[PDB]
């Protein structure tokens, strides 16, 4: 109303996770809220943030690439919504597992996506980034 | 190379493109 | 004479002359010349943070010439 | 009411918005008249500069052989609200971008739209108070600066305006080769029937030493310098006249 | 899209005549006085000028033939054919003569000689002179000499007349 | 999927050229920002195109009439969002049915542009 | 007396800064004059510093709240008018209590932004 301060990098994608078209699960939306809130996206661009958390939720890419060393905690174990409501993401029997899992997906994310979205130049491939990105907006 | 050995409405609206860009491109020069 | 020797640019050596001219003006008329004469400029980058990082790449004042 | 009031206090904003922008109009209309004396006193300064800078070349084999940095010095007001001055210079140096393109604008809308459109090409700027009269030693700075810029630059261009009328701001253009190009060039004139009109003058610059060259090339360049930032300030208070007038009667019939 | 180049707004060009062409009887001398984009004169006709340049004073009359002269502080005067006398003084510049009969003489700053002072002069050189026994390095010395050239150039000027 | 998608670019592109538009009455349209010129030039292009000639309306309108097909509207608004066509006039849009009478107006306009500049010249 | 006096200062300051604030948008905060821009950035912690918080709002807020001292608060007001803490950060000024407040937040804006340079030196 009044410079990439990391507030002003962290709100616009927060107000960018906030485009919705269905519920959210309680585990999808408090682990992306909290991602965004420790920087772990502020490498990301804002245009990329929905397929961020598309591929988090819905997707590993610690398994997909082999490098999850994770006992416990991953996405696709639905039955995580209730142990993080009872003690939280900030206590030490999840916050250790939570933060490599952020670690590894943001790693993996930007190496091997950004990087191909950032190097179209072809139309058709412009017009398909456009359509996925649009998608992940109405998927999570 | 190996694509010349073995190999529409769109393109109608690509040579009328090229077509206006060229005059207001020659209008410019003289 | 000797300024040459020194690096002194003739604009440099201009620009002194015509401040000493001023200089000798009557108080009377010394505003009207002066305000040709009084450095107003200066040589400026934006910063990284936003701020103005200042080039001493050419004085400015006669006197640091 | 407060519908009413919503109203009546929109309407209070626009009231005090008249009163400010009026009082802005008063303020460069006595810029404006102390700055139209150099429209009587102009054109007589730059006679014997025409002969050693103007050459009516082409637009093309100029841009097209550059092996060394072409550097430009387009002038911006500080201040807004001036007009379309601004957007036409950034129009014509777009036009004009390559790889040797350096630029180093004058007044902070120059330094801030060409610092974000054009990162590489953009390295510094000068900004100058609109306190004192537009002075020799504002301009020796700009071309002090645009050397160290870069030495071994093929051309330094000026992009200023020229004010031929109360309403009339053209874009006008001073192209000043470095001292290797010029003197080539006025070795040639010398020696040959071409450059006709420049054959006298020439000869008589060549037969002088050449320290003396030197500065009369550096002396005829900051003139040429002068000329656009008196120009340009001339143009910018007449436009922002112009400009101010049509704040007024939007925001009258607001 | 081209962009015109700044002198094709200005209409006062400059003449040159042709080494192939008979010569005329000129009397008068057309002067232009010029400071910081600013003439204080313009194709003003007169009897002839008196400039002081590096190697000397020249003495130009009209008729004087092409050349390029670097200035230096000092005064110059002009005499015109009704036979009245002004005196500037100059802190640089350069003066054209064509052999047409014109004389373009620009300077950095021209200012009538009435309208420097003797005694701030004066003080002035005093001043500078226990400046440059104070000056730091080589560059100070060399920048207050050039002062001081300027300031006993004004004082000899006014005390000649 | 291509039809939801181009009906909200073009609506958030309207949405946010209103907003402009307060600021361009009172202050004037080269106070803005460089990003925000090229949303406003793309705006005025959106707005010109949605009019149509309707066959009801040619005695109103005085042109023949179009009936433009739904894959053509939504080709045409598609291509101009992502800015093929900012080089076009913008008048071009104004009064024509799909992206193809865009064109052959704009060349039009270009001949006839031509043909002015052409006298202008030859007047020297 | 100078309870009075703190009073009107403040509220004619406010006063001012409101019809400058239609400046600073049409103008610029660039065009204000030396004493305006003052005048500007001193009613600007006044206005911040009038902000207070509860100690019932604490679960709206998260963080405990303050009660300030009649004394303390115009001495507070006092000082600030007269410019005894113009190079206080403004945002020192935003949700504390008396001016003891003020400079222990200060003090904890000063070693964070210490802190966020040394990482940043280190890159
Ligand atoms: O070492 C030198 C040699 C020559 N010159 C200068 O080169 C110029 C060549 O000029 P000319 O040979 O054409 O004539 P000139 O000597 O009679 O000219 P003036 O001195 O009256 O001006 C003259 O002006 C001369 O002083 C120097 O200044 N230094």
């Amino acid at each position: 109303a009044d410079v990439q301060t990391i507030p002003m990098i962290r709100g616009a994608r927060f107000v960018a996770l906030f485009n919705q078209k269905q519920p959210s699960y309680f585990m999808n939306a408090i682990v992306s809220l909290y991602a965004c809130l420790n920087g772990y996206l502020d490498d990301v661009k804002v245009q990329y943030v929905k397929f961020y958390e598309y591929l988090l939720v819905h997707r590993d890419l610690g398994i997909m690439y082999g490098t999850a060393k994770n006992k416990f905690f991953y996405m696709y174990v639905q039955e995580l919504n209730y142990l993080i409501r009872f003690f939280t993401l900030n206590s030490p029997i999840l916050h250790g597992e939570l933060e490599e899992m952020l670690k590894q997906h943001t790693h993996l994310f930007l190496q091997h996506y950004q990087s191909k979205m950032n190097a179209i130049k072809s139309e058709k491939d412009v017009k398909a980034l456009k359509n996925l990105l649009y998608s992940c907006k109405r998927a999570v | 190379e190996a694509a010349e050995r073995n190999p529409t409405g769109d393109n109608a609206r690509d040579r009328l493109l090229k077509e206006v860009l060229a005059l207001q491109a020659r209008i410019n020069q003289r | 004479s000797s300024w040459r020797d020194h690096g002194i640019s003739y604009l440099k050596y201009l620009n002194v002359c015509t401040e000493t001219l001023h200089s000798t003006v009557k108080e009377s008329r010394r505003a009207k010349y002066e305000r040709w004469s009084k450095p107003c400029y200066t040589a400026q980058r934006p910063d990284g943070a936003g701020g103005q990082e200042t080039i001493d790449k050419v004085p400015i004042h006669t006197k640091d010439y | 009411s407060g519908k009413l009031r919503l109203y009546k206090e929109k309407l209070e904003g626009y009231n005090r918005f008249y009163s400010i922008v009026k009082t802005i109009k008063m303020v460069t209309l006595a810029k404006y008249r102390a700055a139209q004396g150099r429209i009587r006193t102009r054109d007589f300064s730059l006679r014997y500069t025409e002969l050693a800078f103007s050459k009516p070349q082409a637009s093309r084999d100029a841009v097209v052989a550059a092996k060394n940095a072409l550097v430009y010095i387009p002038i911006t007001t500080n201040r807004g609200s001036c007009g379309a001055l601004n957007s036409n210079i950034v129009r014509c140096i777009d036009s004009v971008v390559s790889s040797k393109m350096v630029l180093m604008p004058v007044g902070k809308r120059g330094i801030d739209s060409f610092s974000k459109l054009y990162p590489d090409e953009f390295r510094y700027g000068i900004i100058n108070d609109m306190k004192e009269s537009m002075h020799f030693g504002y301009a020796t700075f700009v071309i002090e600066n645009a050397y160290e810029v870069s030495k071994d630059a093929d051309r330094y261009q000026v992009i200023f305006n020229r004010f031929v009328s109360a309403g009339v701001q053209r874009n006008a253009v001073y192209n000043i080769p470095s001292y290797e190009k010029w003197k080539e060039d006025l070795a040639d004139a010398a020696s040959s029937d071409n450059q006709k009109n420049r054959y006298l003058f020439a000869n008589a610059l060549q037969n002088e030493e050449e320290q003396l060259i030197r500065d009369f090339f550096d002396f005829h360049a900051a003139l040429a310098v002068l000329n656009a930032v008196g120009e340009n300030e001339l143009s910018e208070q007449a436009a922002r006249l112009v400009a101010v007038e049509g704040q007024l009667t939007n925001i009258s019939s607001l | 899209h081209d962009l015109p180049e700044g002198f094709e707004f200005m209409e006062h060009k400059v003449v040159n005549k042709d080494i192939h062409a008979p010569h005329e009887n000129l009397e008068t001398l057309r002067l232009t006085l010029t400071r910081q984009d600013e003439f204080l004169l313009r194709e003003e006709p007169v009897k002839c000028v008196t400039v002081t340049g590096t190697n000397g004073e020249y003495g130009i009359y009209p008729g004087h033939a092409y050349k390029i002269v670097q200035l230096n502080p000092s005064p110059l005067t002009v005499e015109y054919t009704d036979g009245t006398t002004k005196k500037y003084f100059v802190s640089g510049g350069f003066a054209h003569i064509n052999n047409e009969g014109s004389c373009d003489v620009n300077t950095v700053e021209c200012t009538l000689l009435d309208d420097l002072d003797l005694a701030i002069a004066e003080k002035e050189l005093a001043a500078q002179q226990a400046a440059l026994g104070s000056a730091k390095d080589d560059k100070a010395k060399s920048v207050v000499e050039i002062r001081i050239s300027v300031i006993e150039a004004v004082i000899a000027a006014l005390k000649h007349h | 999927v291509d039809h939801y998608n181009v009906a909200q670019d073009v609506v958030q592109m309207l949405t946010k050229y209103r907003e402009l538009q307060d600021i361009i009455a009172v202050l004037g349209i080269d106070e803005l920002s460089e990003e925000d010129k090229l949303i406003v030039d793309r705006a005025r292009k959106l707005v010109k195109f949605l009019s149509q000639p309707f066959q009801v309306a040619e005695v109103f309108t005085g042109m023949t009439g179009h009936y433009v097909q739904l894959d053509d509207t939504i080709d045409s608004f598609s291509g101009l969002l992502m800015g093929t066509y900012d080089q076009v006039p913008e008048m071009a849009f104004y009064m024509v049915g799909g992206i193809n009478s865009v064109l052959e107006k704009a060349k039009k306009m270009a001949e006839e542009a031509a043909e002015l500049e052409k006298m202008r010249r030859a007047r020297v």
